[PDB]
Protein backbone atom coordinates (compact mmCIF):
# COMPACT_ATOMS: atom_id res chain seq x y z
CA UNK A 1 0.00 0.00 0.00
CA UNK A 2 2.86 2.24 -0.94
CA UNK A 3 1.47 4.56 -3.60
CA UNK A 4 3.64 6.57 -5.97
CA UNK A 5 1.18 8.22 -8.34
CA UNK A 6 2.86 10.06 -11.15
CA UNK A 7 1.49 12.99 -13.12
CA UNK A 8 -0.09 12.28 -16.48
CA UNK A 9 1.58 11.85 -19.84
CA UNK A 10 3.11 14.94 -21.40
CA UNK A 11 3.73 16.07 -24.95
CA UNK A 12 6.48 18.59 -25.49
CA UNK A 13 7.95 20.54 -28.38
CA UNK A 14 11.75 20.46 -28.67
CA UNK A 15 13.45 23.09 -26.56
CA UNK A 16 10.52 23.08 -24.14
CA UNK A 17 10.73 22.28 -20.45
CA UNK A 18 8.72 19.68 -18.60
CA UNK A 19 7.68 19.21 -14.99
CA UNK A 20 6.65 15.74 -13.86
CA UNK A 21 5.36 14.85 -10.42
CA UNK A 22 4.90 11.83 -8.23
CA UNK A 23 2.51 11.91 -5.29
CA UNK A 24 3.40 9.60 -2.43
CA UNK A 25 0.93 8.02 -0.07
CA UNK A 26 0.93 4.98 2.17
CA UNK A 27 4.33 5.73 3.70
CA UNK A 28 6.28 8.40 5.55
CA UNK A 29 7.44 10.41 2.54
CA UNK A 30 10.05 12.43 4.44
CA UNK A 31 11.96 9.29 5.46
CA UNK A 32 12.92 8.27 1.92
CA UNK A 33 15.34 9.36 -0.72
CA UNK A 34 13.44 9.59 -4.00
CA UNK A 35 14.89 8.96 -7.41
CA UNK A 36 14.00 9.60 -11.03
CA UNK A 37 14.71 7.02 -13.70
CA UNK A 38 13.77 7.18 -17.34
CA UNK A 39 13.32 4.57 -20.01
CA UNK A 40 13.24 5.50 -23.67
CA UNK A 41 11.18 3.33 -26.05
CA UNK A 42 12.47 -0.26 -26.02
CA UNK A 43 15.61 0.92 -24.23
CA UNK A 44 16.93 0.33 -20.75
CA UNK A 45 16.66 2.12 -17.47
CA UNK A 46 18.69 5.26 -16.99
CA UNK A 47 19.19 7.04 -13.69
CA UNK A 48 18.63 10.74 -13.68
CA UNK A 49 18.95 11.88 -10.10
CA UNK A 50 17.94 11.60 -6.50
CA UNK A 51 16.78 13.99 -3.81
CA UNK A 52 17.32 13.57 -0.09
CA UNK A 53 14.34 13.35 2.29
CA UNK A 54 14.47 17.01 3.36
CA UNK A 55 14.61 18.36 -0.19
CA UNK A 56 17.88 20.12 0.60
CA UNK A 57 20.16 17.81 -1.34
CA UNK A 58 20.10 16.41 -4.85
CA UNK A 59 22.47 14.50 -7.07
CA UNK A 60 22.03 14.15 -10.82
CA UNK A 61 23.39 11.79 -13.43
CA UNK A 62 26.28 13.42 -15.24
CA UNK A 63 24.31 13.31 -18.51
CA UNK A 64 21.53 15.41 -16.94
CA UNK A 65 23.45 17.88 -14.80
CA UNK A 66 22.35 21.36 -15.80
CA UNK A 67 19.13 20.33 -17.52
CA UNK A 68 17.35 18.56 -14.63
CA UNK A 69 15.97 19.90 -11.35
CA UNK A 70 14.56 17.72 -8.58
CA UNK A 71 12.26 19.08 -5.90
CA UNK A 72 9.95 17.63 -3.30
CA UNK A 73 7.00 19.15 -1.45
CA UNK A 74 6.78 17.77 2.06
CA UNK A 75 3.35 19.38 2.48
CA UNK A 76 1.85 17.44 -0.43
CA UNK A 77 4.19 14.44 -0.24
CA UNK A 78 4.98 15.13 -3.89
CA UNK A 79 8.18 14.56 -5.81
CA UNK A 80 8.84 16.81 -8.80
CA UNK A 81 11.30 16.64 -11.64
CA UNK A 82 11.82 19.49 -14.06
CA UNK A 83 13.85 19.00 -17.20
CA UNK A 84 14.75 21.65 -19.77
CA UNK A 85 15.93 21.97 -23.36
CA UNK A 86 13.98 18.88 -24.31
CA UNK A 87 14.89 17.04 -27.48
CA UNK A 88 13.16 14.09 -29.04
CA UNK A 89 15.83 11.91 -27.37
CA UNK A 90 14.11 12.73 -24.07
CA UNK A 91 11.01 10.89 -25.21
CA UNK A 92 10.74 8.31 -22.46
CA UNK A 93 8.72 7.00 -19.57
CA UNK A 94 9.87 8.83 -16.46
CA UNK A 95 9.67 6.92 -13.17
CA UNK A 96 9.88 8.12 -9.62
CA UNK A 97 11.33 5.47 -7.36
CA UNK A 98 11.49 5.21 -3.61
CA UNK A 99 14.91 4.18 -2.35
CA UNK A 100 15.08 1.50 0.29
CA UNK A 101 17.72 2.08 2.97
CA UNK A 102 19.87 -0.53 1.19
CA UNK A 103 20.05 1.86 -1.77
CA UNK A 104 17.84 -0.18 -4.09
CA UNK A 105 14.49 1.05 -5.39
CA UNK A 106 11.78 -0.84 -3.56
CA UNK A 107 8.76 0.99 -4.95
CA UNK A 108 8.21 2.72 -8.27
CA UNK A 109 5.60 5.04 -9.67
CA UNK A 110 3.54 3.91 -12.64
CA UNK A 111 5.65 6.09 -14.89
CA UNK A 112 5.00 9.19 -16.97
CA UNK A 113 5.23 9.10 -20.74
CA UNK A 114 6.91 12.25 -21.98
CA UNK A 115 6.86 12.58 -25.75
CA UNK A 116 9.15 15.23 -27.20
CA UNK A 117 8.48 15.94 -30.83
CA UNK A 118 7.88 18.73 -33.23
CA UNK A 119 4.83 16.74 -34.35
CA UNK A 120 1.39 18.07 -33.49
CA UNK A 121 -1.40 16.10 -31.88
CA UNK A 122 -3.19 14.17 -34.59
CA UNK A 123 -5.86 11.52 -34.56
CA UNK A 124 -5.19 8.23 -36.32
CA UNK A 125 -6.46 7.18 -39.66
CA UNK A 126 -7.59 3.58 -39.34
CA UNK A 127 -7.30 1.45 -42.46
CA UNK A 128 -8.53 -2.13 -42.76
CA UNK A 129 -5.92 -4.84 -43.22
CA UNK A 130 -8.28 -6.66 -45.51
CA UNK A 131 -7.91 -10.45 -45.25
CA UNK A 132 -7.66 -12.45 -48.43
CA UNK A 133 -6.07 -15.57 -49.86
CA UNK A 134 -2.84 -13.57 -49.40
CA UNK A 135 -3.42 -13.44 -45.65
CA UNK A 136 -4.69 -17.02 -45.43
CA UNK A 137 -2.55 -20.06 -44.61
CA UNK A 138 -4.48 -23.34 -44.40
CA UNK A 139 -7.26 -22.80 -41.90
CA UNK A 140 -5.73 -19.66 -40.38
CA UNK A 141 -6.31 -16.16 -41.73
CA UNK A 142 -5.15 -12.78 -40.56
CA UNK A 143 -6.95 -9.49 -40.71
CA UNK A 144 -6.44 -6.28 -38.89
CA UNK A 145 -6.42 -2.53 -38.79
CA UNK A 146 -3.56 -0.24 -39.66
CA UNK A 147 -3.81 2.55 -37.07
CA UNK A 148 -1.75 5.15 -38.85
CA UNK A 149 -0.41 8.68 -38.52
CA UNK A 150 -1.36 9.48 -34.98
CA UNK A 151 0.46 11.46 -32.36
CA UNK A 152 1.16 11.18 -29.63
CA UNK A 153 1.11 7.75 -28.12
CA UNK A 154 -0.91 6.02 -26.93
CA UNK A 155 -3.85 4.70 -28.81
CA UNK A 156 -6.08 2.01 -27.35
CA UNK A 157 -7.32 -0.64 -29.77
CA UNK A 158 -10.10 -3.13 -29.15
CA UNK A 159 -11.86 -5.49 -31.52
CA UNK A 160 -15.66 -5.75 -31.45
CA UNK A 161 -15.83 -3.46 -28.42
CA UNK A 162 -13.77 -5.90 -26.35
CA UNK A 163 -15.90 -8.97 -27.08
CA UNK A 164 -13.10 -10.28 -29.32
CA UNK A 165 -9.84 -11.12 -27.58
CA UNK A 166 -8.99 -14.48 -29.10
CA UNK A 167 -6.33 -14.09 -31.74
CA UNK A 168 -6.01 -10.34 -31.25
CA UNK A 169 -2.54 -8.84 -31.29
CA UNK A 170 -1.97 -5.08 -31.36
CA UNK A 171 1.68 -4.51 -32.34
CA UNK A 172 3.94 -1.97 -30.64
CA UNK A 173 3.64 1.36 -32.38
CA UNK A 174 6.43 2.45 -34.70
CA UNK A 175 7.46 6.10 -34.98
CA UNK A 176 7.34 7.02 -38.67
CA UNK A 177 9.57 9.47 -40.54
CA UNK A 178 6.72 11.98 -40.33
CA UNK A 179 7.04 12.06 -36.55
CA UNK A 180 3.66 10.29 -36.40
CA UNK A 181 3.04 6.88 -34.92
CA UNK A 182 1.55 3.93 -36.71
CA UNK A 183 0.67 0.48 -35.45
CA UNK A 184 -0.99 -2.63 -36.78
CA UNK A 185 -3.62 -4.46 -34.77
CA UNK A 186 -4.00 -7.98 -36.14
CA UNK A 187 -6.55 -10.73 -35.56
CA UNK A 188 -5.65 -14.29 -36.42
CA UNK A 189 -8.95 -15.95 -37.33
CA UNK A 190 -10.14 -19.23 -38.81
CA UNK A 191 -10.30 -18.85 -42.57
CA UNK A 192 -13.89 -20.01 -42.17
CA UNK A 193 -14.56 -16.80 -40.24
CA UNK A 194 -13.85 -14.57 -43.23
CA UNK A 195 -17.14 -13.22 -44.53
CA UNK A 196 -19.22 -14.73 -41.74
CA UNK A 197 -17.86 -13.02 -38.65
CA UNK A 198 -17.90 -9.27 -38.23
CA UNK A 199 -14.59 -7.69 -37.21
CA UNK A 200 -14.54 -4.08 -36.08
CA UNK A 201 -11.43 -2.54 -34.64
CA UNK A 202 -12.23 0.22 -32.18
CA UNK A 203 -9.58 2.87 -31.80
CA UNK A 204 -9.58 5.50 -29.09
CA UNK A 205 -7.07 8.30 -29.26
CA UNK A 206 -7.57 10.37 -26.14
CA UNK A 207 -4.85 12.97 -26.94
CA UNK A 208 -6.61 14.08 -30.13
CA UNK A 209 -10.13 13.41 -28.77
CA UNK A 210 -10.72 10.95 -31.60
CA UNK A 211 -12.52 7.64 -31.88
CA UNK A 212 -12.39 5.41 -34.93
CA UNK A 213 -14.12 2.18 -35.76
CA UNK A 214 -13.30 0.19 -38.86
CA UNK A 215 -15.22 -2.85 -39.95
CA UNK A 216 -12.66 -5.11 -41.62
CA UNK A 217 -14.04 -7.09 -44.56
CA UNK A 218 -12.27 -9.56 -46.87
CA UNK A 219 -10.80 -8.72 -50.23
CA UNK A 220 -10.83 -11.27 -53.05
CA UNK A 221 -7.27 -11.76 -54.28
CA UNK B 1 23.20 1.45 5.41
CA UNK B 2 23.25 3.10 1.98
CA UNK B 3 20.74 5.73 3.08
CA UNK B 4 23.20 6.65 5.85
CA UNK B 5 25.95 6.86 3.22
CA UNK B 6 23.97 9.37 1.17
CA UNK B 7 23.12 11.23 4.38
CA UNK B 8 26.86 11.43 5.07
CA UNK B 9 27.59 12.68 1.56
CA UNK B 10 24.94 15.37 1.74
CA UNK B 11 25.98 16.48 5.23
CA UNK B 12 29.48 17.10 3.83
CA UNK C 1 31.46 2.44 -13.50
CA UNK C 2 29.25 1.03 -16.23
CA UNK C 3 27.36 -2.27 -16.11
CA UNK C 4 27.04 -4.65 -19.03
CA UNK C 5 24.61 -7.53 -18.87
CA UNK C 6 24.82 -10.83 -20.72
CA UNK C 7 23.40 -12.42 -22.56
CA UNK C 8 21.21 -9.78 -24.20
CA UNK C 9 18.51 -12.42 -24.62
CA UNK C 10 18.33 -15.60 -22.59
CA UNK C 11 15.99 -18.27 -23.93
CA UNK C 12 14.87 -20.89 -21.42
CA UNK C 13 11.94 -23.01 -20.61
CA UNK C 14 9.69 -22.65 -17.56
CA UNK C 15 11.16 -24.66 -14.72
CA UNK C 16 14.71 -24.12 -15.94
CA UNK C 17 17.43 -22.54 -13.85
CA UNK C 18 18.35 -19.12 -15.25
CA UNK C 19 21.61 -17.34 -14.59
CA UNK C 20 21.85 -13.75 -15.77
CA UNK C 21 25.21 -11.99 -15.75
CA UNK C 22 26.08 -8.38 -14.93
CA UNK C 23 29.62 -7.23 -15.71
CA UNK C 24 30.98 -4.08 -14.08
CA UNK C 25 33.68 -2.06 -15.80
CA UNK C 26 35.61 -2.09 -12.55
CA UNK C 27 35.42 -3.92 -9.27
CA UNK C 28 32.33 -3.20 -7.20
CA UNK C 29 30.91 -4.68 -4.01
CA UNK C 30 27.88 -6.92 -4.22
CA UNK C 31 26.22 -4.88 -1.46
CA UNK C 32 25.87 -2.02 -3.97
CA UNK C 33 24.33 -4.15 -6.73
CA UNK C 34 20.60 -4.66 -7.14
CA UNK C 35 18.50 -6.62 -9.63
CA UNK C 36 15.16 -5.60 -11.09
CA UNK C 37 12.51 -7.30 -13.15
CA UNK C 38 10.39 -5.43 -15.68
CA UNK C 39 7.55 -6.79 -17.71
CA UNK C 40 6.39 -4.89 -20.81
CA UNK C 41 4.15 -1.97 -19.99
CA UNK C 42 5.04 -2.25 -16.30
CA UNK C 43 7.34 -0.43 -13.93
CA UNK C 44 10.41 -2.39 -12.80
CA UNK C 45 10.23 -4.42 -9.62
CA UNK C 46 13.15 -4.89 -7.27
CA UNK C 47 14.06 -8.57 -6.93
CA UNK C 48 17.31 -8.97 -5.03
CA UNK C 49 20.03 -6.67 -3.79
CA UNK C 50 23.38 -7.07 -2.17
CA UNK C 51 24.51 -10.53 -1.06
CA UNK C 52 21.31 -12.23 -2.20
CA UNK C 53 18.96 -10.17 -0.05
CA UNK C 54 15.57 -10.72 -1.64
CA UNK C 55 13.16 -7.81 -1.79
CA UNK C 56 9.99 -8.01 0.27
CA UNK C 57 7.81 -10.81 -1.04
CA UNK C 58 10.34 -11.94 -3.64
CA UNK C 59 10.26 -15.76 -3.68
CA UNK C 60 13.29 -17.80 -2.72
CA UNK C 61 13.95 -18.92 -6.33
CA UNK C 62 15.59 -15.50 -6.93
CA UNK C 63 19.19 -15.15 -5.73
CA UNK C 64 22.21 -13.05 -6.60
CA UNK C 65 25.92 -13.45 -6.10
CA UNK C 66 29.29 -12.44 -7.44
CA UNK C 67 32.37 -10.41 -6.75
CA UNK C 68 34.92 -8.28 -8.53
CA UNK C 69 33.42 -7.42 -11.90
CA UNK C 70 31.29 -10.60 -12.28
CA UNK C 71 27.80 -10.74 -10.78
CA UNK C 72 24.89 -13.02 -11.42
CA UNK C 73 21.19 -13.20 -10.80
CA UNK C 74 19.86 -16.74 -10.57
CA UNK C 75 16.26 -17.82 -10.92
CA UNK C 76 16.44 -21.44 -9.80
CA UNK C 77 13.13 -22.50 -11.37
CA UNK C 78 11.52 -20.28 -13.99
CA UNK C 79 7.85 -19.55 -13.63
CA UNK C 80 5.86 -18.25 -16.62
CA UNK C 81 5.70 -14.84 -14.97
CA UNK C 82 9.52 -14.75 -14.73
CA UNK C 83 9.96 -14.24 -18.47
CA UNK C 84 10.68 -10.54 -18.51
CA UNK C 85 13.55 -8.11 -18.80
CA UNK C 86 16.08 -8.04 -15.97
CA UNK C 87 18.24 -5.06 -15.04
CA UNK C 88 21.16 -4.91 -12.72
CA UNK C 89 21.82 -1.61 -11.02
CA UNK C 90 24.92 -0.31 -9.26
CA UNK C 91 25.05 2.61 -6.90
CA UNK C 92 27.67 4.60 -5.08
CA UNK C 93 27.37 7.23 -2.41
CA UNK C 94 30.37 9.54 -3.00
CA UNK C 95 29.28 11.09 -5.15
CA UNK C 96 25.75 9.68 -5.37
CA UNK C 97 25.61 7.77 -8.61
CA UNK C 98 23.37 5.05 -10.00
CA UNK C 99 23.79 3.07 -13.18
CA UNK C 100 21.89 0.24 -14.82
CA UNK C 101 22.93 -2.59 -17.02
CA UNK C 102 21.29 -2.50 -20.41
CA UNK C 103 18.85 -5.30 -19.55
CA UNK C 104 18.62 -9.02 -20.35
CA UNK C 105 15.47 -10.35 -21.94
CA UNK C 106 14.38 -13.69 -20.52
CA UNK C 107 12.55 -15.33 -23.43
CA UNK C 108 10.62 -18.59 -23.65
CA UNK C 109 12.64 -21.27 -25.39
CA UNK C 110 10.70 -23.15 -28.06
CA UNK C 111 11.04 -24.94 -31.37
CA UNK C 112 11.89 -23.01 -34.52
CA UNK C 113 8.62 -21.88 -36.08
CA UNK C 114 8.59 -20.49 -39.59
CA UNK C 115 6.33 -17.45 -39.99
CA UNK C 116 3.18 -17.48 -41.99
CA UNK C 117 3.80 -14.59 -44.39
CA UNK C 118 0.68 -12.61 -45.17
CA UNK C 119 0.46 -9.47 -47.26
CA UNK C 120 -2.21 -6.79 -47.18
CA UNK C 121 -2.73 -4.58 -50.22
CA UNK C 122 -3.55 -0.93 -49.55
CA UNK C 123 -7.15 -0.23 -48.64
CA UNK C 124 -9.24 1.94 -50.95
CA UNK C 125 -9.88 4.30 -48.02
CA UNK C 126 -6.15 4.94 -47.82
CA UNK C 127 -5.70 5.19 -51.58
CA UNK C 128 -8.42 7.85 -51.51
CA UNK C 129 -6.27 9.87 -49.13
CA UNK C 130 -3.34 9.83 -51.57
CA UNK C 131 -1.24 7.17 -49.79
CA UNK C 132 -0.61 3.43 -50.13
CA UNK C 133 0.66 1.27 -47.29
CA UNK C 134 1.43 -2.35 -48.08
CA UNK C 135 1.67 -4.49 -44.97
CA UNK C 136 3.69 -7.68 -44.81
CA UNK C 137 2.74 -9.72 -41.77
CA UNK C 138 4.97 -12.47 -40.37
CA UNK C 139 2.82 -14.52 -38.01
CA UNK C 140 3.77 -16.74 -35.09
CA UNK C 141 7.41 -17.31 -35.77
CA UNK C 142 10.41 -18.14 -33.63
CA UNK C 143 13.05 -17.18 -32.99
CA UNK C 144 12.54 -13.43 -33.16
CA UNK C 145 15.16 -12.72 -35.82
CA UNK C 146 13.63 -12.17 -39.24
CA UNK C 147 14.45 -10.15 -42.34
CA UNK C 148 11.85 -8.51 -44.55
CA UNK C 149 12.96 -7.28 -47.96
CA UNK C 150 10.40 -5.23 -49.88
CA UNK C 151 10.37 -5.53 -53.66
CA UNK C 152 8.62 -3.25 -56.15
CA UNK C 153 8.52 -4.47 -59.75
CA UNK C 154 11.13 -6.97 -58.47
CA UNK C 155 13.50 -4.14 -57.48
CA UNK C 156 14.90 -4.02 -53.97
CA UNK C 157 12.82 -1.34 -52.26
CA UNK C 158 14.02 0.51 -49.19
CA UNK C 159 13.86 3.78 -47.35
CA UNK C 160 10.12 3.74 -46.70
CA UNK C 161 9.46 0.61 -44.65
CA UNK C 162 9.25 0.09 -40.95
CA UNK C 163 8.55 -3.01 -38.95
CA UNK C 164 7.11 -3.68 -35.55
CA UNK C 165 7.91 -6.87 -33.66
CA UNK C 166 5.57 -8.00 -30.96
CA UNK C 167 6.61 -9.25 -27.57
CA UNK C 168 6.74 -13.00 -27.20
CA UNK C 169 2.54 -20.30 -28.25
CA UNK C 170 5.49 -18.12 -27.25
CA UNK C 171 6.11 -16.98 -30.80
CA UNK C 172 6.62 -13.55 -32.30
CA UNK C 173 4.75 -11.69 -34.96
CA UNK C 174 6.19 -8.91 -37.09
CA UNK C 175 4.47 -6.37 -39.30
CA UNK C 176 6.41 -4.51 -41.95
CA UNK C 177 4.67 -1.56 -43.56
CA UNK C 178 5.82 -0.22 -46.90
CA UNK C 179 4.35 3.25 -47.30
CA UNK C 180 4.15 5.05 -50.64
CA UNK C 181 2.47 8.05 -52.10
CA UNK C 182 -0.45 6.96 -54.25
CA UNK C 183 1.42 8.38 -57.26
CA UNK C 184 4.48 6.25 -56.49
CA UNK C 185 2.22 3.28 -55.80
CA UNK C 186 0.60 3.64 -59.22
CA UNK C 187 3.95 3.84 -61.03
CA UNK C 188 4.63 0.16 -60.39
CA UNK C 189 2.75 -3.12 -60.57
CA UNK C 190 4.25 -5.86 -58.38
CA UNK C 191 4.61 -5.35 -54.63
CA UNK C 192 6.25 -8.15 -52.67
CA UNK C 193 7.89 -8.80 -49.36
CA UNK C 194 10.63 -11.41 -49.30
CA UNK C 195 11.07 -12.96 -45.88
CA UNK C 196 14.17 -14.63 -44.42
CA UNK C 197 13.91 -16.75 -41.27
CA UNK C 198 15.71 -19.72 -39.70
CA UNK C 199 12.61 -21.87 -40.21
CA UNK C 200 12.58 -21.05 -43.92
CA UNK C 201 14.89 -23.17 -46.04
CA UNK C 202 14.59 -20.52 -48.77
CA UNK C 203 13.30 -16.93 -48.71
CA UNK C 204 9.52 -16.78 -48.93
CA UNK C 205 8.13 -14.09 -51.22
CA UNK C 206 4.53 -12.92 -50.98
CA UNK C 207 3.36 -10.51 -53.63
CA UNK C 208 0.42 -8.85 -55.24
CA UNK C 209 -0.17 -6.88 -58.40
CA UNK C 210 -1.65 -3.45 -57.80
CA UNK C 211 -5.38 -3.49 -58.50
CA UNK C 212 -5.29 -7.32 -58.55
CA UNK C 213 -2.84 -9.98 -57.36
CL1 LIG D 1 31.09 -0.60 -4.95
MG1 LIG E 1 3.88 18.84 -16.07
MG1 LIG F 1 16.24 10.65 7.21
MG1 LIG G 1 7.73 -2.11 0.35
MG1 LIG H 1 0.07 7.93 -43.59
MG1 LIG I 1 0.27 1.26 -27.56
MG1 LIG J 1 -14.92 5.27 -26.98
MG1 LIG K 1 -16.82 3.04 -31.66
MG1 LIG L 1 29.70 11.90 9.73
MG1 LIG M 1 1.97 -8.22 -27.95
Amino acid sequence: QVQLVQSGAEVKKPGASMKVSCKASGFTFTDYYMHWVRQAPRQGLEWMGLINPSGSGTAYAQNFQGRVTLARDTSTSTLYMEMGSLTSDDTAVYYCARMDSSGSYDHWGQGTLVTVSSASTKGPSVFPLAPSSKSTSGGTAALGCLVKDYFPEPVTVSWNSGALTSGVHTFPAVLQSSGLYSLSSVVTVPSSSLGTQTYICNVNHKPSNTKVDKKVEPKSC
Amino acid sequence: DFQDELDEFFKN
Amino acid sequence: TTLTQSPGTLSLSPGDRATLSCRASQTIRISYLAWYQQKPGQAPRLLVYGPSIRATGIPDRFSARGSGTDFTLTISRLEPEDFAVYYCQHYGSSPPRYTFGQGTKLEIKRTVAAPSVFIFPPSDEQLKSGTASVVCLLNNFYPREAKVQWKVDNALQSGNSQESVTEQDSTYSLSSTLTLSKADYEKHKVYACEVTHQGLSSPVTKSFNRGEC
